[PDB]
């Protein structure tokens, strides 16, 4: 999923 | 962030079936070219509107007389006056420049003091007739 | 965090609340008052602190209660029910440490592992731990399941999982301090390169990548303000927002455009209608004096009539002559109002092309992190892990990742090459039934009390079955089959005599051509100590280049390096190596995902285990006798190696406590 990400994670729609 | 430009309106619009989308979009694409072509055709009839207007209005500007006001009223500028509220009416400040060496006070003052002996009466009901 | 609270916070629990778990194995204290809370969330804290202190060496009982500080050290059956339900469920007391305490002579239930995947490797060493008879069933010759690290010489290079997604938090980390492994930190920057050969520019890359990023936040709120999760009767995917959520842009540049220059029209007519009115008044003007010109033709002295005839004309046209003055004075205004316009416009386009096939390596990024399609992932659960996020840089296992997996194997009943084919649960108990994998002929038969069943989604997706259920699942768990999602992700690697990129970057990317080919060898990795380099195939592209030949495929790459750093730095690879996880008959794909129509509900559908019928009519309702672990069912860490691991904490744990019984809940 979004967790899985390293490079240039993607951060729209996540909630800081 | 930075809420993208999105109302609930244009959502279904997009929507609505497979190429709803490009619908819509190609209703814009075409409408863009109506006016862009619009804008061309009225910048070429106000390209010809400019050039008839070349020259200006310098060959027929007249040289505008600077003279003092004067107070007494010259015969002359007594009948200057009478045939000015025949084409003029009430106003004044044309009858002030159409005298000359009145200003717009004592052309009122005139309409009064000559009241009676001009006629004025029947000289501005012969204006407003027109 | 630190202290105590950081024991907590890297055992993923709220340092200062009792968790739903605790609640079931403390309803006395969590019913009870606030102050005896506390000192069972100190004495938890506590525990978890000297544990994650010291992970190589086992944490007795007696040695917790030993450091505890009164008034903690006091009430002892609380400090044992802790220190019990701690080491049941795999917050201490787990991976590999020394054992004070020996395991047990004689041992207690018999359970067969179905894999010995991460996830299976973990139950099995929990179950081991608690004096329990244990035998892993597994179809390959070699323990990482989609963990798979290639060796040859000095060369070494993942081909299943690579990355640590950061300690924070990370049970992973627990199992490092252990277990030998060169932890390499991920430096995060990484230079994207168009098709051409040649760098993204900076201005490009931060306003594409801050659209993106925009675009994704955008999505979020069609899911959940908009409530935009239905289009003609199927689920919305995260890739059908995306598109609607661009087309919505795109449309918005019209608009932009259209109200822009309606605002050149709406002058340019304000324009026209003053040159009429300046022309009509050059006409007034020509004509008035014309006139005055015959009127001073009389010459003086005159009557006055004829005197106010030249004198009226005089007004009458200095007269037309400001009017026309103040109307090419607001000429002056309106013609400058119309440069100033024209000069600023709108931008032309929402997107180019070079913007887009830009746009599409962040969409390939996501596809990457999901293995699938943004066509088939769910958009409003999608991300729906994200709040469990370790912290921290990720990192690499230099020395090859498979070096878990084995450590972990150690001391265990691993049976290779053994393909289990068929899991009977019954009233009484458990047949699985497994062939030998090189002579199919040779069959097995493994009688156990309880099954745990690690088996990769994708193998348990498989049409025909690879395994039969005996009895079949229930319609309950095989409908959250198929509704769960599990994709596709490969990798090219290649082995060189030299190094010729920048060896200071971990990573770069590659930017497609096509919105189609954008998965195709999009992300390159310099990873390990050999000189090698190692590449993604994501998205629609990973099905695909499972087609073609490797030959190919490291052409396609060689290509895509030659246009980066030049066709006379590139030199033939020594070695190269393409994975096929979705032909893998033993993976079948590569990790879960939230498939549209599905949620993160099915992950915990997924590890429900199953109690089979009475096998006497009337006879008693059975305890469970078929359990899941898995990536596929950790629903807060899916996809994740950390999340098998901890899923074989959980059913270890959950086992236990059907089969020895939990002396720590009364
Ligand atoms: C290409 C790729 C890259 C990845 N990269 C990362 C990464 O960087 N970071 C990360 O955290 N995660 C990563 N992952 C995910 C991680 O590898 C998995 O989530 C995890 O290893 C799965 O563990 P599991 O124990 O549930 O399954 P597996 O590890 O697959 O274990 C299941 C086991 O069952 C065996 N088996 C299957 N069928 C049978 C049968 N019929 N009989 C007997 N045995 C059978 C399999 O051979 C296997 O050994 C990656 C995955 C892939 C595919």
């Amino acid at each position: 999923a979004r967790t899985m990400q390293t490079a240039r994670k993607s951060t729209g729609g996540k909630a800081p | 962030p930075k809420g993208m430009f999105l109302s609930q309106e244009d959502v279904e619009a997009v929507s609505a079936n497979a190429t709803a989308a490009t619908t819509v979009l190609r209703q814009l694409d075409m409408e863009l070219v109506s006016v862009k072509r619009q804008i061309q055709n009225i910048k070429q009839t106000n390209s010809a509107l400019k050039e008839k207007l070349d020259g200006g209005i310098e060959p027929y500007r007249l040289p505008e007389v600077i003279q003092k006001c004067n107070a007494r009223w010259t015969t002359e500028e007594q009948l200057l006056a009478v045939q000015a509220i025949r084409k003029y009416g009430r106003d004044f400040q044309a009858i002030s420049d159409v005298i000359g060496n009145k200003s717009v006070v004592q052309v009122k003052n005139f309409f009064v003091n000559y009241r009676r002996r001009f006629n004025i009466d029947e000289v501005l009901q012969e204006w407003e007739a027109e | 965090p630190s202290g105590v609270e950081g024991a907590a916070f890297q055992s993923r629990l709220p340092h200062d609340r009792m968790t739903s778990q605790e609640a079931a194995c403390f309803p006395d204290i969590i019913s009870g008052p606030q102050q005896t809370q506390k000192v069972f969330l100190f004495i938890r804290n506590r525990t978890l602190q000297l544990w994650l202190d010291n992970p190589k060496i086992q944490l007795t009982f007696e040695a917790t209660l030993q450091q505890l500080e009164a008034p903690y050290n006091s009430d002892t059956v609380l400090v044992h029910r802790v220190h019990s339900y701690l080491e049941r469920h795999g917050l201490i007391n787990f991976g590999i440490y020394k054992r004070i305490k020996p395991l047990p002579t004689k041992k207690t239930g018999k359970v067969i592992i179905i894999g010995s995947g991460v996830s299976g490797l973990a139950a099995a060493r929990q179950l081991q731990s608690f004096g329990m008879d244990v035998t892993l069933l597994e179809a390959r010759d070699r323990v990482g399941g989609r963990v798979a690290t290639f060796r040859k010489g000095n060369y070494v290079a993942d081909l299943g999982a690579m990355v640590v997604t950061g300690l924070g938090g990370n049970p992973m980390a627990v199992v490092s301090k252990q277990v030998n492994m060169e932890l390499a930190k991920i430096k995060q920057k990484c230079p994207l390169y168009e098709a051409n050969g040649q760098a993204v520019p900076k201005e490009k890359d931060e306003m594409v990548e801050q659209e993106f990023n925009r675009l994704l936040e955008a999505t979020s709120k069609l899911s959940h303000q908009l409530d935009f999760n239905v289009l003609n009767n199927k689920p919305v995917s995260l890739g059908q927002a995306l598109e609607v959520v661009i087309q919505l842009q795109e449309k918005h540049v019209k608009d932009e455009q259209i109200e822009h220059w309606k605002k050149i029209v709406k002058t340019q007519e304000e324009l026209k209608e003053l040159l009429n009115k300046m022309v009509n008044l050059k006409e007034k003007i020509k004509e008035l004096h014309q006139q005055y010109k015959e009127a001073s033709e009389v010459k003086p002295p005159r009557d006055i009539t004829a005197e106010f005839l030249v004198k009226s004309k005089h007004r009458d046209l200095t007269a037309l002559c400001k009017e026309y003055d103040e109307l090419a004075e607001t000429q002056g205004k309106l013609e400058e109002k119309l440069q100033e316009l024209e000069a600023n416009p709108p931008s032309d386009v929402y997107l180019s092309s070079r913007d887009r096939q830009i746009l599409d390596w962040h969409f390939a990024n996501l596809e990457f992190a999901n293995a699938t399609p943004l066509s088939t992932l769910s958009l409003k659960h999608w991300d729906q892990d994200d709040d469990f996020e370790f912290t921290g840089s990720h990192l690499t296992v230099r020395n090859g990742y498979s070096c878990v997996p084995v450590a972990l194997a150690e001391g265990l009943d691993i049976k290779l090459n053994t393909a289990v084919r068929q899991v009977r649960y019954t009233a009484s108990g458990c047949e699985v039934i497994a062939v030998n994998t090189r002579s199919t002929s040779q069959t097995f038969i493994y009688k156990c009390d309880a099954v745990l069943c690690t088996l990769p989604l994708g193998v348990l997706k498989q049409q025909p079955p690879a395994v039969q259920f005996v009895p079949p699942l229930p319609e309950w768990k095989t409908s959250a089959v198929q509704r769960m999602g599990f994709g596709n992700l490969n990798k090219v690697v290649l082995c060189f005599d030299r190094v010729f990129w920048d060896p200071s970057v971990n990573l770069f990317g590659h930017v497609g051509s096509t919105t189609a080919s954008r998965g195709e060898l999009f992300l390159f990795w310099n990873l390990y100590k050999a000189p090698i380099l190692l590449a993604l195939v994501a998205g629609e592209a990973a099905g695909i280049m499972e087609n073609i030949s490797d030959d190919v495929i490291v052409g396609r790459c060689l290509a895509i390096l030659k246009g980066i750093f030049g066709s006379s730095a590139v030199p033939q690879p020594k070695e190269t190596v393409v994975s096929r996880w979705r032909a893998d008959p033993w993976a079948r794909g590569s990790y879960s995902y939230v498939a549209a129509g599905s949620s993160g509900n099915d992950y915990d559908l997924m590890a429900q285990p199953i109690t089979p019928g009475p096998s006497i009519p009337g006879a008693p309702q059975p305890i469970p006798r078929l359990f899941f672990a898995g990536e596929h069912t950790i629903r807060n860490y899916p996809a994740t190696v950390h999340g098998a691991l901890l899923s074989g904490l959980r059913e270890a744990g959950r086992i236990a406590d059907q089969f020895l019984g939990a002396m720590y809940t009364l």
